């Protein structure tokens, strides 16, 4: 889901505050032959790296019901992943590049996280909050790595919850109820039938289940 | 004080109305002690049932009295103004309408008056005192045709006390409800409002104009007539916490003074929402008023309930929708409890064989 | 979506009636607690051991908030109200708030008679680069969660 | 605001100690091709790196009022965000490079913090304090991510103050007081209407505001 | 702006009626600490538990003070009429201030019957690098914020 997650940001970017000029927002990576070509105001939204956030993991079967109110699938719960995006803004004069900068932070400062709403289908079919982190807390090194020359960055990380899809079934909901044998643990007395659950009592149950 | 302090509880003062030589005319004096009343006003100087009312009032434990003087030689509607005032009483009512001044529908239009301006305020209960003179067939009939009273904020009480007057040192006749009120403070300062102020001592009283018995009482208390008797081994008490209400769930005293001093306590407790936003953050910080201040009321035993769930509901949230009561700058609030009843009768079964 | 479905971001606020304050850098652990009774019984005939552990009163704790140090002296102001024994005013009922996005309250810890017991000032330094800090203890007698 | 804070950089160095001559304040990258170029002594002041002050962020529904002492805005707390430059003397000399460092230290080192009238109108409407270090407190990574040489160089810290204001409405204000609604909880007694405030209590408490 | 607005730096000075001091290097910790009582009791007729939190006295306490030592023997010769039971000269008013970025003052902690308890001097290497500092702990009977 980071093809959700660029489309997300180009959107943000385009149609945020910055809409006195038509800027252009590009993912292409930084680098000294990239910078050599462009020629018009533009901002930089550089994938770096991606990690799992270890720390908002959660171990579970959760319970997938279908319109009966019974369950019927076992799933696990959505992994959490952080992307990291490089943005900086390029444009001929320093100050407009600051300007620039100042704007882009302005836009994306007011969006903590990211209702269902404004993601796409496939993002928003989870009907979960996208947690957006920018600046927030080696630069160098990363800069080295591109290739390209230090400048001033925005570090945007964004929560993405990617699916474990596993999906155990569950067997067949218990409908006469349950069934007691009893008897002697050395066996002297024979095992009895039992009987199970009178109708009464599940249709109870079944009453009681609204 | 009233901008940060959370909502509490309510003392209880009471407003007399009559005739008293000198002091103000027609202007709501706020008197503390007997002392600070014969400062002011005068003591026993006349024909005035006002001094005997607050003596006994004040005999019998009051924190605090509101003396009103209309007419005193040598009304109601300024008392409209303050807000601490839970009981009223007009004593010199009847001292009028004893010398043939004053008829009985006159008497009877200003009771009423008193009645409906006590259901106006909303939070306080009047006391009602017969003519003297009468028996039991008499004040049922007084009661039930002449004047028929109907009102939750209402009690009245027959017989008429004697107590002792310095100014002749004899016994004279004066109407009970300036006694009977005090009994009423001392509740709010030994058993609190929960509970009937039925089982009290009159201090003041000396004797009765009449005895009654339980074959009167019987026909006396259905009608919402609270009596008072003399016990052998007990003295003078009241007898009934009935009030003038033909409604049946509003049929006891206690139920009615403690609503009124909830409602009272909250609405003196929610006085800074003015000019408040009308938002979430309001809703929730009264509903967390109105809890911590029922809580203590439900742990008091006040109320009734396993759990404070129970025995108090408050409902605050999303009751006061967008478009009504909200464009009209009003904030409403629910609140429901549950209160125990009194045990009136005590009955007792001897059997023979063991 | 479900309730466990929205989880919570750490964006909070405090209102205390009376003492204005907007912000707080922090807030410590608020916790609702309660007291376990063990008593160890042997079952009488036949001597297998039985241990049971039950409930107890509920407890009061101190929730403490931290705010930058500025030149409002409203914590002051309300220590100083509680060291003069003048407690029909100091004792306030306060609300610590957690809410989700949308700044739409998601929890709401309701402190009954809260009372400021403690104010302290943090270490100054010549070379500090960090903002002071101040620390105030705010015990209760009873926390309400809802 | 970074531009903002770059004019208030600028404003300070040509008009503060150095006035016996012209010296030019740049922005640009001080790389070797950079370095090579320039004929006249210059002070450089290149952004390094935007962080987020997370020690100095206050989060909590801040009341706004107008003119009539009723609050109608809720905000939040700005965001301080730690804006980084190099400082660099360029001088043909060795030891008039250093005098040149001696004097933007000189110049920088009073100014702890700036006065909100000092500065420019969008950093002014904050009426907030910029702090300002000198040299506080790694710098060879930096010179080569750059690109240029390691020179002697100055860490200016400058906190601005980014507003992340959320501009959320409060309700209209309540005139007519509170209303309480009172019965029993099973319903045995009907709730009543209750009534609500008396209008001499909601005057006391309209005067009581001033 | 508003009293909340503006912050605080960690700007401050220190003066003793007496003592001539004018810079500190640290000062630890300004408490304004009040004792609480804990009682617990149960309702006679009903038996529900209520506790109740009270208010104690003002505390006494010490902060610490550690400057660049130097030739100056200020502390010293206030710990040596501390010692010999001069108390009538020993005794004195102290003042902390904090100021804002004008060097206006904002916060004075007025320290009432103020004597120095303890001068340490810092640990002496033979490698050492910094500057070797001094300690000195003050303890005064009331701490009042103003």
């Amino acid at each position: 889901m980071i093809h959700e997650v660029d489309e997300v940001l180009k959107a943000l970017l385009k149609g945020g505050a910055l809409t006195d000029s038509g800027i252009d927002v590009a993912f292409e990576a930084p680098t000294r032959d990239w910078a050599a070509r462009r020629n018009a105001p533009v901002v930089n939204a550089y994938l770096y790296d991606i990690r799992e956030d270890v720390g908002r993991r959660h171990r579970g079967q959760v319970a997938v019901r279908d319109q009966d109110d019974i369950v019927v699938k076992r799933r696990q719960p959505p992994r959490w992943f952080r992307l990291s995006y490089l943005v900086t803004a390029w444009t001929k004069t320093p100050q407009d590049e600051h300007r620039l900068l100042s704007a882009v932070l302005a836009t994306l400062l007011p969006r903590e996280q990211l209702p269902p709403y404004e993601l796409p289908g496939a993002l928003g079919a989870m009907n979960l909050p996208v947690p957006m982190t920018v600046a927030g807390v080696s630069l160098a090194e990363i800069w080295s790595a591109l290739g390209g020359e230090l400048k001033p960055s925005l570090d945007l990380v964004v929560t993405a919850p990617f699916p474990a899809y596993p999906e155990y079934d569950a067997g067949p909901p218990v409908t006469e109820g349950a069934t007691v044998r009893i008897g002697g643990v050395e066996g002297d007395p024979p095992m009895s039938e039992g009987r199970s659950h009178r109708p009464h009592q599940v249709a109870a149950a079944r009453a009681a289940r609204k | 004080a009233s901008g940060s302090r959370p909502i509490e509880g309510v003392t209880s003062v009471a407003a007399f109305v009559g005739l008293a030589p000198t002091g103000p005319l027609n202007e709501p004096t706020l008197v503390t002690n007997w002392t600070q009343y014969v400062a002011a006003f005068g003591d026993f100087t006349g024909g005035y049932y006002l001094a005997h009312s607050v003596y006994g009032f004040f005999n019998n434990g009051g924190s605090a009295a509101y003396v009103v003087r209309v007419g005193g030689s040598a009304g109601f509607g300024g008392l409209e103004a303050i807000d601490e005032i839970s009981m009223v009483a007009v004593p010199d009512l009847m001292a009028a309408y004893q010398r043939g001044a004053i008829d009985l529908e006159a008497v009877k239009a200003v009771q009423l008056g008193l009645i409906a301006h006590c259901e106006l305020m909303g939070d306080r209960v009047a006391i009602i005192d017969p003519p003297p003179n009468q028996n039991a067939r008499q004040i049922r009939v007084w009661r039930q045709e002449t004047a028929g009273y109907d009102s939750k904020y209402a009690a009245l009480y027959y017989p008429w006390i004697k107590s002792f007057d310095p100014a002749t040192g004899q016994s004279r006749l004066v109407p009970p409800s300036g006694h009977v009120a005090g009994i009423w403070a001392r509740n709010d300062s030994e058993r609190g409002v929960h509970k009937a102020p039925a089982n009290e001592v009159v201090r003041g009283a000396v004797d009765l104009e009449l005895q009654i018995t339980r074959g009167e009482q019987d026909l006396l208390n259905p009608i919402g007539v609270n009596c008072i008797r003399s016990f052998p081994g007990r003295g003078i008490r009241v007898w009934g916490a009935r009030t003038l209400s033909s409604d049946p769930a509003w049929r006891y005293l206690n139920i009615r003074r403690y609503f009124n001093y909830l409602e009272e306590s909250i609405l003196i407790g929610t006085q800074w929402v003015v000019f408040e936003p009308n938002d979430h953050n309001l809703w929730a910080r009264i509903r967390r008023n109105v809890s911590a201040f029922l809580v203590n009321e439900w742990r008091n035993g006040a109320l009734f309930g396993q759990s404070p769930d129970q025995a108090y509901y408050v409902k605050c949230d999303e009751e006061t929708n967008p478009p009504e009561s909200v464009d009209l700058g009003r904030v409403v609030c629910e609140i429901g409890i549950a209160p125990v009843k009194p045990a009136e009768f005590v009955i007792f079964r001897l059997a023979q064989f063991s | 979506p479900k309730p466990e479905d929205v989880l919570v971001a750490p964006n909070f606020g405090i209102q205390i009636d009376g003492v204005m304050v907007e912000y707080l850098n922090s807030v410590s652990n608020l916790q609702i607690e309660q007291d376990v009774i063990r008593y160890q019984q042997n079952q009488g005939t036949t001597g297998r051991n039985n241990v049971t552990l039950m409930p107890g009163v509920a407890k009061d704790g101190s929730v403490q908030v931290e705010r930058g140090m500025s030149q409002s002296s409203v914590f002051t102001q309300w220590i100083n109200d509680s060291m003069a024994g003048r407690m029909a005013t100091a004792r306030k009922n306060a609300t610590i708030i957690v809410m989700d996005y949308e700044d739409n309250p998601v929890k709401r810890w309701n402190l009954r008679n809260a009372w400021c017991s403690k104010v302290v000032a943090g270490t100054l330094k010549a070379g500090d680069t960090n903002a002071l800090t101040e620390t105030i203890t705010i015990v209760f007698e009873e926390l309400v969660v809802e």
